[PDB]
RNA sequence: AGGUUCGAAGACGAUCAGAUACCGUCGUAGUUCCGACCAUAAACGAUGCCGACCGGCGAUGCGGCGGCGUUAUUCCCAUGACCCGCCGGGCAGCUUCCGGGAAACCAAAGUCUUUGGGUUCCGGGGGGAGUAUGGUUGCAAAGCUGAAACUUAAAGGAAUUGACGG
């Protein structure tokens, strides 16, 4: 079970903030490596220069050439 | 080891009530237990209870009237102020028409209605409905 | 694979990696 | 799913039980897990008892018995049909099969 | 092989036996001659098969109480059940062999000291219960 | 029955001891322990005949509390008691069920065998667990003739007498019939009942098939 | 054109029992659906919650049967839920209607506080359980309505409950379990004991003994 | 029930088991309500009036129904004290 | 049995119960007067004595300690102290 | 130190389409003992410890207590071996609509939306991955601590029907 003493608040909060690192949303939002790996750098939109026009094959059940641009 | 005598007694009463026994024996007695049982008896949820007195901590035999649903305990005796007594009340009670919360106050061990009547807070003890 | 044999394969690969790094 | 409450063996309050070798394939089986058969067979065939009695130099000669304790892993037990698979309800009984005296 | 009768013939045979037990007999031809007027059988083969089963069941009935209802068998059973109360009861024994413990029970009940009770010597050894396990 | 008229008589004691009905089994049910006097050196439990009488009188009151005598049903699956339940039903106007009890009798309302009584009288709980279980679907109170090892799961007026002895079963059924008839306006409580308790006794076929011819020889000679 | 085979059904038919509460008092099982329409005629509103196509794999492919969940009840304190699986959807619907009629329970309405007029909410917080679905009904003040998922919302509405908080846990996507748990929670409102019911119960005659003389004459 | 105005706002009042004091539910078909017929003092004949005991399904499924009925009959006077 | 009287248990079960699990704790041991043959004085001996009790007027042993109760030497008499 | 047997590696004979295997013959290290390391197992009850309560039954092990009797010697009790019980602590078993649970099942995995006896460890979809790197321990093998990028819409558990089974 969990501790329930009147002066267990330190252990409760320490365990909570230790266990909060084990879900993906908190880890992504508070580690910063996801922010570094994000090409937009935490921005909603971005601007770029079209390097090329490419076609991407769809997944296994579908069959199409999705039109994309390398930017 | 046994660290909450009141919790053990209340769990024993609840289990005997669920099983349908007519009498329950709670082995470690205390003043807190006697006051809690007196509150429950004055509100009519239990019958008479008799204290077997040995030179150690006594025992109590309670006559169960069959009109008890739950008599749980709040083991960490939180400080209850009159401003948060309502939140405790609607967290622990089945409804606002019945059910009582026993809390130990400076004026004594008594239910939340009397605590609000004489305008005092205290430490939470348990509840019964 | 069997998990035990994946473990063995990984151990072999780790020894090879340690040897390569120690060589440097 | 847990198939058997006793986990297919008699080990209840023990940590380790010494192994034995299967009489058929020499597999190491825990002693409490192996199927044990205590065969007590006439040392001569029931067809040849009369011939041995006739050829005996004695009159009231009691033919000796042969006492062998056999241990089986469950694989050899099932292959040799000493034990058989049973239904989910029928697995729970432990009464040995009847001797069929008559 | 392959002479098992079906419900169509068995039920019909039982019904006509319980209806016309007086007219039926142990002769197959006599039974197959009563069948045409005691029942409507669409087929001659069905009729004679039913008649054969009727002969079999009547042989079984005359040798014993087959489950098929029969008024003579039922009145005999009635006489054998609701009568033959013996002229002397089976519960009016002159003496009753009574255990001392039961005698104490009767004494506590206040029915002790009865002239029709003879106290047995209690057994010694306490050797009840079957030996546990095999062997 | 707490009254002086509602007391066991010496004749009743004599019949009870002659038929047995106090020699229980070697096993004891924890809910049947309260009816036991003492355990013999035989391992046989002795049942308090006074408690048995009180439970029998309570069962008689429960039976006579029903206005329609057909609303009470009597069941004995075992052969040692089918004659008893038939004679009990004949005497008291009850509805008998003997031998095989088809499941769904009290619950499946389609077949013509469907019936719904107001009281369930059972010869033996172990032998008649099926009507006992079916009684819990239709709000059916139950009297059962229980032994020292008889389960009391769905039993309400358990009578602690016997269920193994044919003589005991016949005697207890005859006693219950006599009690309900005397509670009703049938027998005047004074003279002994004219029905011999042997009329309720189950007889084995090797007695049915020889006693009548023995009596025939004794009559012709 | 209704010919009952039941003592209770006969008594209902021949104007011997006046209220469904008389049956509810003695907990007599309702074994035929033509009993309760005689009482709640033209007031039993009906609704179909879901049609689900269960399947059973066989040698020649899998066959499909349709399961119907049907909730009925007048908006005054009676509600019932019936589940019936049948080959045809219409047959399943009719069977589910019959089963919902059979399984009609009364609903106890209480007050959140300051009892003024007609009761509007559950008398206390009640928990229904079915599978992994746990449904808790909490009393609510006047005018809040039913706050809940739609599937328990319609059931609580046709049960006559005006205001109620709901809290559900588990796989509530399982509509059958999620409706059955709420039905259990509604049904145990009387099973819950409250101090206003502490009075010692006076016992009245059961219908079976009250009309035993008429039953002998009519229901042979 | 029994709002401030005083009237009983409740369509029916369920029975309570005479042993465990538990509410007998509407769909609890295991429950029973039997009648025990008491007799007159002098002749032991049924006098018409009786007394009723109700037992809930939980009690008469756990098996304490016989003990419950016996205790109630003892308390009410049906069973003699020297039982 | 839902209605066992816990307040007033009869002495039979009161004695069969464990010493600590009784309603009030009661030791199973006692004190006894012991008479050694050939001696006049009376020795007070614990029933569960752990030591070899000896007479001061005679070089004789009165009891031998065992697992549960001191086994008195043969020829010695004994009586209880006040039940 | 010792090395009988068995037997990783290895050799050979078979089998096979191939057969670095399953089968057979031989056989090194090991398996044995003493001393020093390692600290891992489906190290399992896949189930933390302490405490209380909540059904029944028959057994079993130890200790104690009380009883008809049988048995051992002896002249009687003790003391052993049985028989019948009671108590306490254990290994368990059968049964049950106590109750729980997704169910299998569990008298604990119960006394949980009627949620609080005390306390420790620990999980957060599947992979990547128990991987990389850093630290630390070790003679080594390795042990402990332990990511991220990226990828994915399921992966899983229990049960039901069918199909299939050398
Ligand atoms: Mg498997
Ligand atoms: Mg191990
Ligand atoms: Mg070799
Ligand atoms: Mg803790
Ligand atoms: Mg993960
Ligand atoms: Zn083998």
């Amino acid at each position: 079970g969990k501790c329930r003493g009147l002066r267990t608040a330190r252990k409760l909060r320490s365990h909570r903030r230790d266990q909060k690192w084990h879900d993906k949303q908190y880890k992504k939002a508070h580690l910063g490596t996801a922010l570094k790996a994000n090409p937009f750098g935490g921005a909603s939109h971005a601007k770029g220069i079209v390097l090329e026009k490419v076609g991407v094959e769809a997944k296994q059940p579908n069959s199409a050439i999705r039109k994309c641009v390398r930017v | 080891v046994r660290m909450n005598v009141l919790a053990d007694a209340l769990k024993s009463i609840n289990n005997a009530e669920k099983r349908g026994k007519r009498q329950v024996l709670i082995r470690p007695c205390s003043k807190v237990i006697v006051r809690f049982l007196t509150v429950m008896m004055k509100h009519g949820y239990i019958g008479e209870f008799e204290i077997i007195d040995d030179h150690r901590a006594g025992k109590i035999v309670v006559n169960l009237t069959g009109r008890l649903n739950k008599c749980g305990v709040i083991s960490p005796r939180f400080d209850v102020q009159l401003k948060d007594l309502e939140k405790w009340q609607n967290n622990l009670l089945p409804s606002r028409q019945f059910g009582f919360i026993v809390l130990t106050t400076s004026a004594g061990i008594m239910d939340h209605e009397e605590a609000r009547r004489k305008h005092t807070g205290g430490k939470i003890l348990g509840f019964f409905f | 694979m069997r998990a035990k044999w994946r473990k063995k394969r990984m151990r072999r690969l780790k020894r090879k990696r340690r040897k390569m790094r120690q060589r440097s | 799913t847990k198939k058997r409450r006793n986990n297919g063996r008699a080990k209840k309050g023990r940590g380790h039980v010494q192994p034995i070798r299967c009489t058929n394939c020499a597999r190491c089986v825990p002693k409490d897990k192996a199927i044990k058969k205590f065969v007590i067979r006439n040392i001569v065939e029931a067809a040849a008892v009369r011939d041995i009695s006739e050829a005996s130099v004695f009159d009231a000669y009691v033919l000796p018995k042969l006492y062998v304790k056999l241990h089986y892993c469950v694989s050899c037990a099932i292959h040799s049909k000493v034990v058989r698979n049973r239904s989910r309800e029928a697995r729970k009984d432990r009464t040995p099969p009847p001797r069929f005296r008559p | 092989m392959g002479r098992v009768r079906t419900k169509t013939v068995k039920k019909a045979a039982r019904v006509i036996i319980e209806k016309y037990y007086t007219r039926l007999g142990n002769d197959f031809h006599t039974n197959k001659r009563v069948c045409e007027e005691i029942a409507i059988i669409p087929s001659k083969k069905l009729r004679n098969k039913i008649a054969g089963y009727v002969t079999h069941l009547m042989k079984r009935i005359q040798r014993g109480p087959v489950r098929g209802i029969s008024i003579k068998l039922q009145e005999e059973e009635r006489e054998r059940r609701d009568n033959y109360v013996p002229e002397v009861s089976a519960l009016d024994q002159e003496i009753i062999e009574v255990d001392p413990d039961t005698k104490e029970m009767l004494k506590l009940l206040d029915f002790g000291s009865l002239s029709n009770l003879q106290v047995t010597q209690p057994t010694v050894g306490m050797n009840f219960k079957t030996p546990r396990g095999p062997v | 029955g707490a009254l002086d008229v509602l007391q066991m008589k010496e004749e009743d004691v004599l019949k009870f001891l002659a038929a047995g009905t106090h020699l229980g089994g070697t096993n004891l049910d924890f809910q049947m322990e309260q009816y036991i006097y003492k355990r013999k050196s035989d391992g046989i439990y002795i049942i308090n005949l006074k408690r048995t009488w009180e439970k029998l009188l309570l069962a008689a009151r429960a039976i006579v509390a029903i206005e329609n005598p057909a609303d009470v049903s009597v069941i004995s699956s075992r052969n040692t008691g089918q004659r008893a339940v038939l004679k009990f039903a004949a005497a008291t106007g009850a509805t008998p069920i003997a031998g095989r009890f088809t499941p769904g009798t009290f619950t499946n309302q389609i077949q013509a065998a469907f019936r719904e009584p107001r009281l369930l009288v059972v010869t033996d709980p172990r032998a008649d667990h099926q009507p006992l279980t079916e009684a819990s679907y239709v709000n059916l109170p139950t009297i059962a003739l229980c032994n020292t090892d008889s389960p009391l799961r769905y039993v309400d007026i358990a009578i602690p007498c016997n269920n193994k002895g044919a003589h005991s079963v016949g005697l207890m059924w005859w006693m219950l019939a006599r009690e309900v008839l005397r509670m009703r306006g049938t027998i005047s409580r004074e003279h002994p009942w004219e029905v011999m308790p042997d009329l309720y006794f189950y007889r084995d076929p090797e007695e049915i098939e020889k006693e009548e011819q023995a009596a025939a020889e004794k009559a012709v000679t | 054109e209704w010919m009952p085979v039941t003592k209770l059904g006969r008594l209902v038919k021949d104007m011997k029992i006046k209220s469904l509460e008389e049956i509810y008092l003695f907990s007599l099982p309702i074994k035929e659906s033509e009993i309760i329409d005689f009482f709640l005629g033209a007031s039993l509103k009906d609704e179909v919650l879901k049609i689900m196509p269960v399947q059973k794999q066989t040698r020649a492919g899998q066959r499909t049967r349709f399961k119907a969940f049907v909730a009925i009840g007048d908006y005054n304190g009676h509600v019932g839920l019936g589940v019936k699986c049948s080959k045809e959807v219409a047959t399943a619907i009719r069977g589910a209607i019959i089963l919902a009629k059979l399984s009609i329970v009364p609903v106890r309405r209480g007050y959140w506080g300051n009892k003024i007029g007609k009761p509007h909410t559950v008398p206390c917080k009640v928990t229904g359980r079915c599978g992994s679905v746990l449904v808790r009904l909490i009393p609510a003040p006047r005018g809040t309505g039913i706050v809940s998922a739609p599937v328990p919302k319609k059931l609580l509405m046709m049960a006559g409950i005006d205001d109620c908080y709901t809290s559900a846990r588990g796989c509530t996507a399982t509509l059958g379990n999620f409706a059955k748990a709420t039905f259990d929670a509604i049904s145990k409102t009387y099973s819950y004991l409250t101090p206003d019911l502490w009075k010692e119960t006076v016992f009245t005659k059961s219908p079976y003994q009250e009309f035993t003389d008429h039953l002998v004459k009519t229901h042979t | 029930m029994q709002n401030d105005a005083g009237e009983f706002v409740d369509l029916y009042v369920p029975r309570k088991c005479s042993a465990s004091n538990r509410i007998i539910g509407a769909k609890d078909h295991a429950s029973i309500q039997m009648n025990v017929a008491e007799v007159d003092k002098v002749t032991g004949r049924f006098n018409g009036q009786f007394k009723t005991y109700a037992i809930c399904g939980a009690i008469r499924r756990m098996g304490e129904s016989d003990d419950s009925i016996l205790r109630l009959a003892k308390a009410d006077g049906i069973v003699s004290k020297n039982f | 049995p839902l209605a066992k009287d816990l307040l007033h248990p009869s002495p039979e079960e009161e004695k069969r119960k464990h010493k600590k699990k009784r309603l009030v704790q009661s030791p199973n041991s006692y004190f006894m007067d012991v008479k050694c043959p050939g001696c006049y004085k009376i020795t007070t001996v614990f029933s569960h004595a752990q030591t070899v009790v000896l007479c001061v007027g005679c070089s004789t042993v009165l009891c031998q300690p065992t697992g549960g109760k001191a086994r008195l030497t043969e020829g010695c008499s004994f009586r209880r102290k006040q039940h």
